[PDB]
């Protein structure tokens, strides 16, 4: 019995509509898609950036290493 | 006894308390979804563990070669092969992202769900473990032996333990078969141990995403999530076959296409993905003992996280801070996950010490520090 | 000392997702394999009968596994001896064991090829590169006696001479067997024995997106369509105040 | 989606591909000598093809058992005349009859006597049925495809 | 809540059915079988898990993998001896608890009751694709006429055999897949051991006079805890006598030599827990009427809750229904001893006298004398 | 054919079940199989590891196994080649098949004796009577070519020669080698083959019981003096009637 003694609610009334008198995805221009792009904004300079600087270190990294594979011309100068 | 059957019956009362009449809370996102994947995906790798065992072979001689004659006689045998090696990542990336919304959401302040959970990724991981091996391939050998061969370093009892393992002086058949009968039980464990873990959980209901009570408005878990769960199962499970059936041995190691040879050592010897960030760490204390003991700390870790909440806050929903540095720690995982696929050499080591120490840090100091100073900075 | 040339992308018949081998070209490849690379490579889980409605006919793969003699017994006496070969033999090993395989190559072992293409990072590409990729070493250099230098082979000193050329077979159906070509359909054919497979595989997949994309959509509507009463929900706070 | 799951898994615990590749056996009935029996290897037991010369649909095929110890009726189930094709496998204890003896012209098993005639059918012996025969079929005449 | 014994949730399960529980003041010895059948379980897999350590899933070396179990790994000989006589051990206690069940009208608690047949019919599958793993003679042929009475149900016969063998014959993708099988069932039966005592605990625990006994229970320990241990060491020495004294006085000599598809042992009977079924289903010569036979011979279990027509609920005060329930023991010693013997006379006609008192026993005078015992209370 | 002769009950020094093998029987019967019966029969499942610390040393035991000769390899050019026997080989096989053993006994085949004591009912009592127990057919019976006459053999005609016979070997610890003793050794030496645990297993036996009888008597009384709570109980019936 986990229905009845969850809270004490007082003066809370609700309203809903039975799911066949609604529409199941409504007003995707006017709420949905400006919301997306509301949730998008608030959050991608809190995830972003860390994932950027991982890609940098990342390309580096790997650069960097197939760098000291190549050949340093300067050790066979005066090979004469 | 009760007019309706489904809270008077033994059984399906217990069906009915769990995935009916159960009080969730209206909030919940996606990232609750993961609980549920992860008992489907259990149940799909037992599944196909099975169909794959009854035409295997547990022998160095045989073992190989059954697998192939599985691929290529067994009436779809190759689907089920794929299956099986590809839901075990499928596996690991739903409970990375279970545990990782665990720790944004503080559902660790479950403390006893949260335990069972860490005792769920451990035994998970020695399945999978166990299981890489059962093909007796070149990666399936030499993985045996790189971690098993840790443990000599313990002191005293380190030797012994080992050549207790292998059940002689090397990874070898008597090895093999104990391995499988592993492989074939862990699994069973898991289910068990993920019975406590929803017991556990049903004792205080699911946490949700504002962190704040949701007795006030809770929904019945069916028609909402049982819907919400078989879409999010849809959702997951189409990138899933997408890649089992398109690019099959995209994830694998080509190594392992060749039978093992302890004669022969392969030039990378590194794991599946999901295994990386572990591999990571342990190779980046030079010092047998030391990366042992720094691997196991690395999952271990999970343990002490319900003590080192200090926020005033349930969630990191409110938490500024605390969400970069969260998403500094997932960086951090990649980082770590892709120093674990590269050779040891320079840059490379550098970097993984420092991913390796970060990690650990970010954990243990900047999190609860964090905490605390966001704490003080709402004048509480 | 750790530098490698890595093979290119070729644009294979059976590379597109939804793309099948090109079964000419497979049949061409077992040809190659049959008369060029048997010699010196197995390809122990293949078996002749595993032609029959991919490449061959079954009276045509009845006849191929006859050209062979294999090893049965034993007999009354208990002794081995031999017989004409039946569909379900599989292809002849060119050697008893890896001993004797190397005793025959200058100590270099030829692997069984059965998945060749899988077992090497670059699949066919790498066979391909490496099987026409064959030239003198730069400047620097030097191939120890017995070996061949391959840009493409790790080391790029190679155990295997060029084992082909053009013209060095000819293909029953009818085309220019040129170096290329031949490199080609072998690597073909490969694929196939890696993985028969394949095409059964890549015709599921096509059902998996079309079944994936229409249940998807199917619940995805349904999900929403009982989330609307949450959705669209409305609630008042109204105290006696 | 569900119902071709389950048939794909269901299958895969059917014989696979390696098993059925010795499902069946085709042997060419132009090329057994009359009189002589000739036995292949069927599904890890024997398999006999005799070639009846003449006097075997005579000499026991005119055979006066009254009381038969087992219901063996040629046009029940057979075929081929000159043609016999049987499990080369006694029904007493799964030994092997020969067809160089035979009491009756037919097969001996070595093990516990088990006489069989011609036809393969048990005669003087312990073993209770006849030679089991197994499925076959002509679609080819200068071959026969058992199994 | 005061103690954690009670509010913790999972020390308040072991507590609300192995501490706190409330059992029967009166149960006796013959309730003691639960916790053996229990223990029997726990022990069969740990020795299991043992012995599949070092055996091998194939026909080329199954056999010498048990042999090398036997005679290399250290303590092997013994863990096999144990697993072994261990299956023996098993269904001595569950025909006890059957019994016992019958004796007492346990069967009144239909679901305890139901889940139980499954459990009985779960550990013959475990211990019939187990015998099958040494590939013995007697494992190849037990597993070889078992398996072909199937082809005999119509239409689906010989696929469902074919099914079941993955091939042509009892082979090694048979193998496999029974060593498959003989891992998993145990956990099953472990699980549904769970739901077993899940719905005894609905009522609590019945007692030898059938009346209630809510006037007089007792906790669960130490009161059953002690008994169940002195029962555990009671059952355990012939246990341990019979393995380290008599280690083959059970099994058949027969299974001492490699499986060979090219010769019948003159005897192919099952081991002794079988012979009973093993009877009935000789005592129907026809293929199909014998399956049935032996399919009702366990099947008829489930009835048992429907045949119940005394007033009272156990035996204890129904003397006929007593030598009844006798005669009925009898009946089964006798079917044991059938099914061991050849198919000759007179143990042909002895079978079916057998197989078809047993069958009347608890179809028809059971239930019959049951009724009459009413009357004769003037009920 | 029906009707069958069974052995009688030899009192076996190793019969009691306190009672461990005799092994200085076992010795001789070692040396009977190793010098007669292993001419036909193979004990697959004994190594001459086994022997030491049971009836040989370990000296004793390296010497024995070098006696033979076993094929090992493949070398250098994949090629099996001869060595002496180490301790770790086992009892080498008389014959490579058992096809060639039935081709070198008229096709009968001798049985590996490993486990033969425990494969047959009767264990030892019918080796042994079998092995003394070769005579003349009775009369109405004959033995077909091949055969030998032994009532103990079911069908009672073995394709077994008589293997033993009075001072056909001489025991090394010169004990009188007559058939019925040599019988006698070869059998006590069967039945360790069988069970090499034999010994230990009773002496585990012992332990077992003088445990279970201490144990089981002091739950007894820890059960009993539990419930000597209830036992004891007594009840009355007040009414305030
Ligand atoms: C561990 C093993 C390492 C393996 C690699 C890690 C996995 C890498 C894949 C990247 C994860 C993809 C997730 C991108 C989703 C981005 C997103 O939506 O973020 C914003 C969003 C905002 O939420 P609210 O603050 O509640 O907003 C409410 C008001 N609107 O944040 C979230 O969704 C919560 C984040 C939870 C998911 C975390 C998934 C990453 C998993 C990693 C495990 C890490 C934890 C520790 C493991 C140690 C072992
Ligand atoms: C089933 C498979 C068949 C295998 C063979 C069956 C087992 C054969 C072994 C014989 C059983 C030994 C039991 C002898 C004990 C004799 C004894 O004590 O009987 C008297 C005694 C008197 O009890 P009360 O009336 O309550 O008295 C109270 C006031 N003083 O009766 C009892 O103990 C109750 C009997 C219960 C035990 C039954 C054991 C026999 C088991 C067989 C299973 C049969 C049932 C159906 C199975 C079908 C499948
Ligand atoms: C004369 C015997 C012989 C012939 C003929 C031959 N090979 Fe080889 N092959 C070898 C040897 C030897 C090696 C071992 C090379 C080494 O490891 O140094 C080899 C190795 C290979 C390898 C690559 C090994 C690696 O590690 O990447 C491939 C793939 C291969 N052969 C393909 C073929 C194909 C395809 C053909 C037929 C067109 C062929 N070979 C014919 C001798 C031969
Ligand atoms: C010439 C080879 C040879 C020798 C030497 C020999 N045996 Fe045998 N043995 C056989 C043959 C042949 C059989 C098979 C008999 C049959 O099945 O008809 C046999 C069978 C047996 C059997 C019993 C088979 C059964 O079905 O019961 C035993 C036991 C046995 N031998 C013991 C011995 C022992 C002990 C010795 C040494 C004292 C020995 N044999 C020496 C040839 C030999
Ligand atoms: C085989 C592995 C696992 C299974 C089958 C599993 C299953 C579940 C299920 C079904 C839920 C409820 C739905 C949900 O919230 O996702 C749940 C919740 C939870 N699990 Fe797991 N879990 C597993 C592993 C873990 C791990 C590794 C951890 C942590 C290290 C963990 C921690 C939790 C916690 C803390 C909750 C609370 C969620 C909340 O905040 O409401 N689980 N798990
Ligand atoms: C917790 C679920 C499981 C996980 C995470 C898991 C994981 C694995 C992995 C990683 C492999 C190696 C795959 C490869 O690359 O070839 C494997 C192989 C295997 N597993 Fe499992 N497994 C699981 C359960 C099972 C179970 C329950 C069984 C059967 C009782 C099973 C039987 C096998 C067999 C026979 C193989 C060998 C064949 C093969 O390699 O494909 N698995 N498993
Ligand atoms: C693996 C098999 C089994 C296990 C582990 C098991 C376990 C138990 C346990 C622990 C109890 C409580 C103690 C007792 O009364 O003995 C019990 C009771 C009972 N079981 Fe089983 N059982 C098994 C098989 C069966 C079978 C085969 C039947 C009937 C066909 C059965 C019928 C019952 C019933 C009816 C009771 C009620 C006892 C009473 O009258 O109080 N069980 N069982
Ligand atoms: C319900 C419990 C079990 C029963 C009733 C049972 C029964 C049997 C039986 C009758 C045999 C044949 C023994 C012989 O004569 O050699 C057997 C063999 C075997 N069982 Fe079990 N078994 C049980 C559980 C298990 C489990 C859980 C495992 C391991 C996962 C297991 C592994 C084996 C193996 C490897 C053998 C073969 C070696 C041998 O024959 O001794 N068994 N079992
Ligand atoms: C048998 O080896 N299986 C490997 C694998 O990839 O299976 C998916 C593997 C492969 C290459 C290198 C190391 C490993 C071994 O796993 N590596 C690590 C580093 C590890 C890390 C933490 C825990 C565990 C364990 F034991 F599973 F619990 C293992
Ligand atoms: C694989 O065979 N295992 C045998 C055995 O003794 O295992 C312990 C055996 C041995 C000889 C003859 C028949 C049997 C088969 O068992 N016989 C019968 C007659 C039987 C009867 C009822 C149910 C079941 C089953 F299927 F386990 F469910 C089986
Ligand atoms: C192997 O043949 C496969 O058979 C399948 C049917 O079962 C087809 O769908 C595949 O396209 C075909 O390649
Ligand atoms: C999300 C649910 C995806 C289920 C997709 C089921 C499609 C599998 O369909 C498969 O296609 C193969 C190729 O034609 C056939 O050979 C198989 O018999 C058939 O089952
Ligand atoms: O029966 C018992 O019922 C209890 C209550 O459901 C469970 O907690 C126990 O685990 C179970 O064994
Ligand atoms: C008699 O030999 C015994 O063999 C055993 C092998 O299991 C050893 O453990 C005992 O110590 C040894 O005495
Ligand atoms: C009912 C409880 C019975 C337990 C009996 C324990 C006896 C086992 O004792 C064993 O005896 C062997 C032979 O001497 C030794 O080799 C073993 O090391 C020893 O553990
Ligand atoms: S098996 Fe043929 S006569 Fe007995």
């Amino acid at each position: 019995i986990h229905f009845g003694n969850l809270a004490r609610v007082r003066h809370i009334i609700t309203y809903s509509l039975s799911p066949f008198e609604q529409r199941a995805i409504p007003n995707i221009f006017s709420d949905a898609l400006p919301n997306v792009w509301r949730r998008f904004s608030s959050q991608v300079f809190k995830v972003a950036p860390p994932f950027l600087g991982a890609y940098l270190l990342y390309s580096w990294g790997t650069q960097e290493f197939e760098r000291l594979k190549r050949k340093n011309p300067a050790d066979y100068e005066n090979d004469q | 006894m009760a007019p309706n059957i489904r809270k008077s019956h033994p059984l399906l009362k217990m069906i009915n308390n769990s995935l009916i009449d159960l009080p969730a809370p209206s909030n919940i996102s996606a990232w609750w979804n993961f609980g549920s994947l992860l008992a489907v995906c259990l149940m799909t790798q037992i599944l196909t563990g099975l169909l794959l065992a009854m035409h295997y072979t547990a022998d160095t001689s045989l073992a190989f070669s059954s697998v192939a004659h599985t691929c290529r006689n067994v009436q779809y045998g190759w689907l089920i092969r794929n299956l099986h090696a590809n839901g075990a990542s499928f596996f690991f990336i739903c409970i990375f992202l279970h545990i990782g919304r665990g720790l944004y959401y503080g559902s660790y302040l479950y403390k006893e769900t949260w335990n069972t959970g860490v005792i769920l990724l451990l035994t998970l991981m020695a399945t999978a473990f166990v299981g890489y091996v059962l093909p007796w391939g070149q990666m399936s050998f030499w993985g045996a032996t790189v971690i098993t061969n840790l443990f000599s370093a313990i002191p005293y009892i380190g030797h012994t333990l080992v050549e207790w393992a292998w059940g002689g002086f090397s990874v070898d058949n008597p090895t093999l078969t104990r391995f499988f009968a592993l492989h074939f039980l862990l699994p069973f464990a898991i289910a068990g141990i993920t019975i406590i873990h929803l017991t556990f959980l049903h004792e205080s209901g699911s946490n949700n995403p504002l962190g704040i009570s949701s007795d006030s408005d809770k929904i019945p878990f069916h028609p909402y999530y049982s819907f919400k769960d078989i879409l999010g199962l849809t959702l997951m499970l189409t990138p899933f076959l997408t890649l089992a059936l398109f690019s099959p041995n995209l994830l694998g190691d080509p190594e392992n296409f060749t039978p093992a040879n302890p004669l022969v050592t392969p030039p990378h010897i590194k794991p599946e993905w999901y295994f990386l960030f572990a591999y990571a760490i342990l190779r980046s204390i030079p010092n047998k003992l030391g990366g042992v003991l720094a691997l196991a700390a690395s999952v271990l870790i999970l343990f002490l996280i319900p003590f080192l909440h200090k926020s005033k806050q349930r969630t990191m929903t409110f938490r500024p801070l605390s969400q970069t540095l969260f998403w500094l720690l997932v960086a951090n995982l990649l980082i770590l996950t892709w120093i674990g696929s590269q050779p040891v050499e320079h840059p490379f080591i550098i970097i993984g010490q420092m991913a390796s120490l970060s990690y650990f840090t970010i954990l243990l100091i900047l999190f609860p520090t964090i905490g605390t100073l966001e704490n003080k900075m709402l004048n509480y | 000392g750790e530098l490698e040339l890595h093979p290119p992308a070729f644009p294979w018949s059976h590379g597109g997702p939804l793309s099948a081998l090109d079964h000419s070209s497979v049949r061409r490849g077992f040809q190659v394999y049959k008369q060029v690379c048997s010699a010196c490579h197995s390809m122990d889980y293949v078996a002749f009968r595993n032609l029959i409605g991919v490449t061959h006919t079954e009276a045509e793969a009845k006849a191929l596994a006859e050209e062979v003699e294999v090893q049965d017994g034993p007999d009354e006496n208990g002794e081995l001896f031999m017989r004409p070969g039946k569909i379900s033999d599989y292809f002849p090993k060119p050697y008893p064991n890896p001993e004797a395989a190397r005793a025959a190559n200058n100590g270099a072992l030829p692997p069984d090829l059965s998945y060749i293409v899988n077992a090497r990072h670059g699949g066919e590409d790498y066979v391909f590169s490496l099987l026409t990729g064959y030239c003198d070493p730069p400047a620097g250099v030097v191939v120890r006696e017995g070996l061949h230098y391959n840009p493409y082979f790790p080391g790029q000193a190679i155990g295997m001479a060029p084992p082909i050329y053009n013209e060095i077979l000819e293909y029953d159906d009818g085309t220019p067997a040129t170096m290329s070509q031949i490199a080609k359909d072998v690597c073909t054919f490969l694929r196939w024995a890696a993985e028969p497979e394949h095409d059964q595989r890549k015709r599921m997949g096509l059902k998996m997106l079309l079944i994936s994309a229409l249940l998807t959509s199917l619940l995805y509507y349904m999900k929403r369509h009982k989330w609307s009463v949450l959705k669209s929900r409305k609630m008042a706070y109204r105290p006696p105040k | 989606a569900a119902k071709n799951v389950v048939t794909q898994f269901i299958s895969s615990l059917s014989a696979s591909a390696d098993v059925l590749a010795l499902s069946k056996i085709e042997i060419k009935l132009s090329d057994i000598p009359e009189g002589k029996n000739v036995a292949f290897k069927w599904r890890g037991k024997p398999l006999f093809v005799r070639h009846r010369t003449q006097a075997e649909i005579n000499q026991e095929a005119e055979v006066d058992v009254s009381k038969l110890r087992d219901p063996q009726h040629d046009l029940d189930r057979v075929k081929k005349p000159e043609w016999v094709i049987l499990v080369g496998v006694c029904t007493h204890l799964g030994c092997v009859p020969i067809a160089n003896s035979g009491d009756f012209g037919g097969y001996y098993c070595p093990c516990h006597g088990s006489h069989y005639d011609a036809s393969g059918r048990i005669r003087k012996g312990p073993a209770p049925y006849n030679l089991e025969v197994p499925t076959y079929q002509f679609v080819g005449d200068d071959l026969v495809v058992v199994g």
